[PDB]
């Protein structure tokens, strides 16, 4: 199997940015679908980004759609999720997932999970 | 918009009927006797199930073969390009890249691309992509049509690539198919020369150069295959067959009796098991027997020393004179009996010793005192008129059979035998009787000389060239003839042997009773010998080397009477004249075939059925009459027949049709394919009960366009009875293209395909004089010329349009002079966007590419790299419309002709 | 005074390990043996001379082992088999067959398209299946029997396997193929394979024509009917169109029936019809029911998918007419009995296509108390009392299952014929042994039997036993004997050397009634399970919950014997679609062996020598004892 260990959370201000780095266990050639999830305090996970499993076709969610930009090094195994021009809406637990492909918006086709990164996007 | 194919799609390639062909070796340590090996293997591209098989060898446990292991590859979405095994160059054909949906309940949007090869004519060029967007339902299947036209024989290769929309999930097909030429194979005879190094050839060599295949028949750039059979010619030679042991029965003798009495009951037995070893007759005669009798001949050997006299001679008692005859007769049994038998040589050669010392007069005569009792075992010595130079040739054998096994015993050994040889050799052409010439005839054959005189009166005294006979007593004759034998035998003689065995088995002797020694023991001698040395072959044994110039070596082949490479084949892939270097004796065949690609009638397709299909535009967007009309080519009407339909992209049946259609009587469409929805359905099966080969059985059924697409492929109509997929026969329908075929040109079995551009569509005012001097000054640009139009010979295949070549404003590799007319042509197309009009003027440039025919004949060919730019007239340039243009075409003409291109 | 008495095998082999048994009855003091090989009818050449010493402390019990070189029309070859004891000889001439042992094909696949490789590997093994080095010619010949190419091989140092390859070129013939091989020492026993040439593609689904029962009833009103199962080689069903029609075989002529043409549908991978039991009688010229009794049905089927795509023909052939569901069978039952003991019948009930039937009850008529069930392997073990009578044994057995009426029971009829015994002594030696699937690891307790007069059975205090197996003499020994035991047990311990069976015979020598030497013998075939000697075992290395993607990394467990080389293949499935013929399996290594096999009966003879002869032993002793020569090299035809 494959497990994934999040990092590049951390605290940051509202206006500002800041990308999550995703590392694989395994080799994460030939798997499909790698997505990002979010899950604020007091909300359910809800879906934020995937990526091919070449990185030419990407899938955002609405209220992210212009924001933040994911992207994969099939290589080194890792999955990163750039975060610009943060709102004060965006504090969740951010996870990593590694996929099969299909219906890659929803969380039902993601069998290997993360342990999630925090990143609190302070209104002050 | 979105290409989906963007996936970067890698197309499966690995697809091997078998592989896993490896050796491994159980070297890790045992746990109960079992060993366990990890093995990494990488499965292959192939969605199948593999079956895996282990044998295994053990120096302690043998050969064991386990039980076949399963393992299934598979995804929930791929394509499966159903690929046939050939295809006929220039032919076109249907292939079917089958796409499976395995998803439960998610129905799947597709874009399936087929990726264009310049070796296929298809609707992909280099400039086009053929994509298209499907619908699959779950657990579900659609097959996709790709319509393509194979150009280039050999091993040529389709892939067909897709994605679904609205997942990340994406796969490809890669699959090669043979590209065979349109002839079919034939076989011819090289050459058939018969090997015999004595007989042809020079010095015992025989060299024969072999031509190289002389076909004249073959299709231009195809392989052939030339069989080399080198096969030795077996000959038999006719053998006399050896006398039935049943009728020798009685031979077996149990000896007694006193020292000539003893020796009578021991010959029978040693020459029986003498003659029945020497033709192996003991399986047909009992086999538990011979040790009873190799008892007796122990038995005969032990009780006749007792009457071996102390001075190593022979006499009937203890008391009794010995024997000239009696010793040499002992010596005569005893030597044949050592082959079986044996326990003391020094009484051979002790008998041997006495017969020279006493019994030995240097004339070379052997006197006989005659103290034999019997007078039975004597033969035909007994009453002899040359008694006495028919006894020096008795005693001289005796010494021959013992003197391979005495030659150091008895040291004088040889000087007897020449002096009793100097003795026959002077009175041997004053004998009269046919028994001392048989005696003696085998008597200075062993070993000896007869003289060209004294064998031709051994030859001319058998009367009737078959037999020695005297007045006497028959066996006297029997064991002249049996003398005879075995010289003819000594002498390596065969072309008088024949007639003198058959005459002895004729006489239907078989040894045994009265006075029957000498008879008993010389015709199962000689017989005997006869099965010894026999000619039934004529010893083939050719070294026969080939030496090819295909190759850096020389084949060689020993061809023996051994049967292990009576006839070897060597193929030799190069047609080349080699050269066949054949030496030694016996005869031997060779042959040369060569298999080849004969041209002839392409007429392999629809063979068994006649197939008519018209698409007429008859009255949501389209709709059009598709019918089909088949009939079977036979004596009788055809049993179960398939009709396999497919539809022209982006039309589907109308329903209502078909379950009309299924209502029929000796038709049959399934409900699968009836409950199929309107759309992605662009297949369809219409069974037949029967189809008549006296009329021609038409069903016909609308089509509608619920999808409107800028490219439309042909459909496909294939008929076939269910017992022979392969005597089928496909249609092609298309609505503005001749009998539904892609559009190509064809000259001479050459194809190269015309679905590209019609031509350059630059316009001619976004055009500018800088930038037709640009393009036309490239060294691609072979031919520029100022055309007129001449005539145009239309024609449904293709439109020809002649020109006059006006000017030369850039002469290429085609010498063509001012005056003189070439043929453009162009697909029919191509027609309303060219708008060519006969007595205009054109400019016009291309490739050298697009040469067709050859120097004298040379056709162009408007492509998607010819410039075809309409020239307008010199009045015509008063017009501030064309000013522009003339401008520049009068520029560029003044620019090409007076400074031409630099660089 | 002492008679000495020599055992071989009937048949010797060439360079392979024969053993000769030496035996010195009733006699005191050491005898030195001097066992010589020489050839027939001559006697010039010592093919082997080995020597020994027949100790009082083995109870003048040894054994000498050969070997016959392969120095060497169309006739048998005989060697002369000859051992001194002291200064008395006794010889036996012996038929040798020009055997070096066997030789398997196998190839990668069962057909190839021209322009293809065909990869093909020969085993080099002897007649105990353990690898050898020897020299291997072989050739390969197109459908006209022309060699296309020969090969000389060396298998010295190879571990018994010889790899080999060839390139099919593209100018070729179509059709069957043959792989031809055989020992340069031995060049008149050929092995053969075949593989097919043809052109084609790999389908994409296999077709299953399975008829509800493996036979046709000729008095079945039903008819025969057939299912018809169509499935991916990735495990899907097939949804498609079946053309099934059926056709009747009588020997190699087939005759189509037209009339039985049908098109099924195909839905959910599955589809039935039936041969209406009318249209058979009617295309068969509507002759007596019974004439088609003993003649085959066959079933063809093609299958095609409603997208046209691909299509795929299956055949099942080979469905006989039968009035029962069952055939006796008394090939494993002795034909000789001893009378006043009981005999043993091996009743073999088989299907019709020849599998083994379980559980079907058996029973002698006329008796209607002694009835038994066939095991797993089809055998019956009926022990029936025997008068002590020199009149002939018929038996008669039949069937007795219940859910079947007595019309269609089977049935069949043997005869024993009484063992004869020398001087009409009524001394005879019986072997008694329980019949069940043996099994190495297992003891058999071989009881010996002594019905004979007590005035002379203080003499015997010995049996000699002997252990045929695959041909050859595997173990010999002594059985002792007490005065009094009528009856002692021998505990033979079954290791996988007695695979895939064996002979025990086993022999007692006395003088008797008029002071006559006499040998009383007997013998008994023992069945063990067929296995590997060895094993192995191919499966998954790795957990495999995940269904393999093209292109994935595999784990793969090999487990088999230490020091064993395994030599792999992996085939696409869709190949046996096409052909699925000429493929190597244990269980035709097994059928080689006992086509092979050197005894002809699995039980006594008509006296002593023909028990050695039908164990594939010979027999001689300087008393006159002797067995019947053999001159052929396969077995008496019945
Ligand atoms: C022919 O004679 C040979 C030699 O006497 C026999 O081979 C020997 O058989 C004995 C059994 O009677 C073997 O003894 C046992 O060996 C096993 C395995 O080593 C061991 O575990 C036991 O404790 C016991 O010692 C002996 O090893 C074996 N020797 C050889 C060299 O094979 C053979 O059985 C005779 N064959 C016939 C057909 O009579
Ligand atoms: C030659 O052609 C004939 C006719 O098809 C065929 O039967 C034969 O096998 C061919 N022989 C060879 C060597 O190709």
């Amino acid at each position: 199997q494959v497990q994934l260990v999040e990092t590049g959370g951390g605290l940051v201000q509202a206006g500002g940015s800041l990308r999550l780095s995703c590392a694989a266990s395994g080799s994460i050639f030939s798997l499909n679908a790698m997505g990002w999830f979010r899950q604020a305090p007091g909300k359910e996970r809800e879906f934020v980004a995937t990526i091919n499993r070449s990185g030419g076709r990407t899938y955002y969610a609405d209220s992210v759609k212009g924001r933040f930009t994911i992207s994969r090094d099939n290589g080194k195994n890792m999955v990163y999720l750039q975060m610009h021009s943060l709102k004060p809406e965006d504090t969740a637990i951010y996870y990593c997932a590694a996929g099969t492909g299909w219906s890659p918006q929803t969380d039902n086709e993601y069998n290997y999970w993360g342990q999630g990164t925090q990143v609190t996007v302070s209104s002050h | 918009e979105d290409i989906i194919a963007e996936e970067n799609i890698v197309s499966r390639s690995e697809f091997p009927e078998s592989w896993l062909w490896n050796v491994e070796d159980l070297k890790e340590p045992p746990k109960n006797g079992i060993s366990t090996k990890l093995m990494n293997i990488f499965l292959k591209d192939s969605i199948t199930t593999w079956e895996i098989l282990a044998v295994s060898m053990s120096d302690k446990k043998g050969i064991c073969v386990a039980d076949p292991f399963e393992v299934t590859v598979m995804q929930d979405f791929f394509i499966d390009l159903r690929l046939p095994y050939s295809v006929v160059r220039n032919e076109q054909v249907e292939i079917r890249a089958v796409l499976y949906n395995y998803r439960q309940n998610q129905e799947l949007k597709v874009r399936v691309e087929l990726l264009h090869n310049p070796a296929f004519c298809s609707l992909a060029t280099t400039k086009r992509r053929h994509q298209q967007t499907v619908t699959i339902p779950p657990k579900s299947s659609l097959s996709v049509p790709y319509v393509i036209v194979p150009l280039k024989t050999g091993l040529q290769e389709v892939e067909v690539k897709a994605a679904v929309y609205h997942h990340f999930i994406s796969d490809g097909v890669r699959k090669s198919l043979k590209v065979v030429p349109e002839g079919i194979r034939m076989n011819k005879t090289v050459a058939v020369r018969t090997l015999d190094p004595e007989r042809l050839g020079r010095e015992g060599v025989q060299k024969e150069d072999i031509p190289p295949a002389d076909l004249s028949d073959q299709v231009p750039d195809t392989e052939s295959e030339t069989r080399i059979l080198l096969q030795g010619t077996p000959v038999a030679q006719m053998t006399e067959d050896a006398v039935d042991a049943e009728r020798l029965k009685h031979l077996i003798v149990t000896p007694s009796g006193c020292g000539e009495e003893n020796m009578i009951g021991m010959t029978p037995t040693v020459i029986a098991v003498h003659y029945l070893d020497e033709t192996e007759q003991w399986e047909k005669f009992g086999l538990e027997k011979r040790q009873g009798a190799l008892e007796l001949i122990k038995k005969g050997y032990t009780q006749q020393l007792a009457f071996r006299q102390p001075s190593s001679a022979f006499a009937a008692f203890v008391k009794r004179a010995p024997s000239t005859w009696l010793t040499a007769y002992v010596v005569k049994v005893f030597s044949l009996a050592v082959n079986l038998i044996a326990i003391d040589s020094q009484v051979l050669c002790g008998a041997v010793k006495w017969l020279i010392l006493e019994k030995q007069k240097p004339d070379g005569v052997f006197q006989e005192d005659a103290p034999v009792i019997h007078q039975e075992m004597i033969g035909g010595l007994r009453n002899n008129n040359e008694k006495d130079m028919a006894l020096t040739a008795f005693v001289l054998i005796s010494l021959q059979e013992a003197k391979d096994i005495c030659e150091e015993q008895v040291n004088s050994l040889p000087g007897s035998i020449t002096k009793a040889g100097d003795f026959l050799e002077a009175n041997y052409m004053n004998l009269q009787r046919s028994y001392t010439v048989a005696i003696a005839g085998y008597a200075l054959a062993q070993m000896g000389r007869l003289k060209g005189p004294l064998l031709n009166k051994f030859l001319t005294t058998a009367k009737d060239k078959n037999r020695w006979e005297d007045p006497g007593k028959q066996l006297y004759n029997v064991e002249a003839t049996s003398y005879a034998l075995l010289a003819l035998l000594q002498l390596k003689d065969f072309d008088f042997v024949p007639p003198v065995v058959r005459w002895l088995n004729e006489q239907r002797y078989y040894g045994g009773g009265y006075g029957s020694t000498q008879a008993t023991f010389m015709v199962f001698q000689a017989l005997a010998q006869y099965q010894k040395d026999a000619p039934d072959h004529q010893e083939l044994n050719l070294d026969v080397s080939l030496q090819l110039p295909s190759r850096s070596s020389k084949i060689t082949h020993r061809i023996h009477w051994e049967s292990a490479s009576l006839l070897r084949s060597e193929e030799t892939k190069e047609n080349e004249g080699f050269t066949v270097t054949a030496e030694g004796k016996g005869q031997g065949t060779l042959s040369v075939v060569t298999m080849y690609h004969a041209k002839a009638k392409d007429q392999l397709t629809c063979n068994k059925f006649d197939l008519k299909v018209t698409i007429k535009p008859a009255p949501n967007k389209n709709t059009m009459i598709l019918e089909i009309c088949t009939r079977y080519r036979g004596d009788q009407d055809a049993t179960m027949s398939i009709l396999d339909i497919s539809m022209m992209t982006g039309f589907a049946p109308d329903t209502d049709d078909l379950k009309q259609l299924a209502n029929g009587v000796d038709r049959y469409i399934s409900k699968y394919e009836l409950d199929k929805a309107f759309s992605d359905r662009n297949t369809l099966i219409i069974y037949l009960d029967k189809v008549s080969h006296s009329e021609d059985d038409c069903l016909a059924f609308k089509v509608h366009q619920y999808f409107n697409v800028e490219l439309i492929q042909p459909g496909a109509v294939k008929v076939y009875a269910y017992y022979n997929l392969e005597e089928s026969c496909t249609r092609f329908y298309h609505p503005e293209k001749e009998d539904g075929k892609l559009n190509k040109l064809c000259r001479d079995e050459l194809c190269r395909c015309a679905e590209e551009n019609c031509f350059i569509q630059k316009s001619d005012d976004k055009v500018t004089l800088e930038e037709r001097l640009d393009k036309a000054c490239e060294p691609g640009v072979d031919y520029v010329y100022k055309t007129r139009l001449v005539k145009v010979q239309l024609s449904n295949d293709f439109d020809e349009y002649i020109m006059a070549i006006e000017q030369t404003i850039k002469s290429g590799s085609d010498e063509v002079q001012v005056g003189q007319q070439r043929t453009f042509i162009s697909p029919i197309k191509c027609r309303e966007a060219l708008k060519l009009e006969e007595k205009k003027h054109y400019l016009m440039w291309g490739l050298s590419s697009d040469f067709w025919g050859e120097k004298p004949n040379l056709s162009y060919i408007i492509g998607k790299d010819t410039w075809v730019e309409h020239w307008p007239e010199e009045d015509e340039c008063q017009d501030e419309e064309n000013q522009k243009q003339c401008q520049d075409l009068g520029a560029f003409t003044e620019s090409m002709v007076v400074f031409g291109c630099p660089n | 005074s002492p008679m000495y008495s020599i055992i071989t095998p009937n048949i010797l082999r060439l360079e392979s390990e024969e053993t000769m048994v030496l035996e010195a009855h009733d006699a005191q003091g050491d005898v030195p043996v001097t066992v010589t090989v020489h050839d027939f009818p001559g006697k010039k050449l010592v093919l082997s001379s080995e020597k020994t010493v027949l100790t009082p402390a083995t109870n003048h019990m040894g054994n000498v082992t050969f070997t016959i070189p392969a120095n060497r029309k169309g006739r048998n070859k005989f060697v002369t088999v000859q051992a001194t004891f002291g200064t008395q000889v006794v010889e036996k001439v012996v038929l040798v067959s020009l055997q070096s042992g066997y030789l398997f094909i196998q190839t990668d696949k069962t057909i190839y398209t021209p322009g293809s490789t065909v990869l093909y590997r020969i085993f080099t093994v002897n007649h105990k299946l353990l690898p050898v080095g020897r020299t291997v010619m072989v050739n390969i010949e197109n459908p006209e029997g022309i060699p296309v190419k020969q090969d000389s091989l060396s298998s010295q140092n190879q571990l018994g396997v010889l790899p080999l390859s060839w390139d099919i070129p593209e100018l070729v013939n179509m059709g069957q193929w043959k792989i031809r091989a055989y020992y340069e020492n031995s060049p008149q026993q050929v092995f053969s394979t075949e593989f097919e040439v043809k052109e084609y593609v790999l389908p994409s689904f296999e077709v299953i024509v399975e008829p509800t029962e493996k036979f046709y009833y000729i008095y079945n009103e039903k008819g025969l009917e057939v299912t018809i199962t169509a499935r991916f080689l990735y495990g899907k069903k097939v949804e498609g169109t079946a053309f099934v029609i059926f056709g009747i075989q009588d020997g190699e002529q087939r005759i189509s029936l037209p009339e039985s043409l049908k098109r099924i549908p195909i839905e959910d991978g599955s589809g039935e019809v039936v041969l209406s039991r009318k249209v058979l009688l009617d295309g068969v010229q509507n002759p007596r029911a019974e004439d088609l009794v003993g003649k085959s049905l066959y079933v063809s089927a093609t299958v095609i998918l409603h997208s046209g795509s691909d299509m795929v023909q299956a055949e099942r052939s080979g469905i006989p007419i039968v009035t029962s569901p069952y055939q006796i069978h008394f090939t494993k039952t002795p034909k000789y009995f001893k009378p006043g003991m009981p005999f043993d019948l091996m009743v073999f009930v088989t299907n019709p296509d020849g599998s083994p039937a379980y559980r079907v009850p058996v029973a002698v008529q006329g008796e209607e108390t002694v009835q038994s069930l066939t095991q797993g392997d089809g055998v019956a073990k009926l022990s029936i009392n025997t008068h002590p009578s020199q009149k002939p044994l018929s038996i008669t057995v039949r069937t007795k299952k219940q859910e079947i009426s007595e019309a269609e029971q089977a049935t069949r009829t043997m005869q024993a014929l009484p063992y004869s015994t020398v001087g009409n002594s009524n001394n005879y030696l019986h072997l008694s042994v329980l019949r069940t699937e043996l099994r190495p690891g297992e003891t058999l307790n071989v009881n010996f039997l002594l019905r004979m007069d007590r005035a002379h059975e203080a003499k015997i205090r010995y049996y000699t036993y002997l252990i045929m197996n695959k041909g050859r003499l595997l173990k010999a020994g002594r059985q002792v004997r007490e005065p009094g035991q009528d009856l002692v047990v021998l505990p033979l311990s079954i290791t996988t050397d007695f695979i895939p069976s064996f002979r025990l015979v086993a022999y007692y020598t006395l003088i008797g009634a008029s002071g006559q030497r006499e040998v009383v013998a007997d013998s008994v075939w023992v069945d063990v399970k067929d296995s590997c000697v060895g094993s192995l075992v191919v499966k998954s290395g790795q957990s495999e919950d995940r269904q393999p993607v093209p292109g994935q990394q595999m784990t793969l467990k090999i487990e088999g014997d230490h020091g064993a080389r395994v030599v792999l293949v992996a085939v696409d499935k869709g190949v046996f679609v096409l052909n699925k013929k000429n493929k190597l399996t244990q269980s035709k290594i097994w059928d080689v062996v006992e086509k092979a096999d050197i005894g002809c009966t699995p039980g006594s003879g008509k006296d002593y020598a023909g028990v050695f002869s039908d164990a594939g032993l010979t027999f001689t002793s300087s008393s006159g004892q002797q067995t019947a020569q053999r001159a052929e090299l396969q077995c008496p035809q019945p």
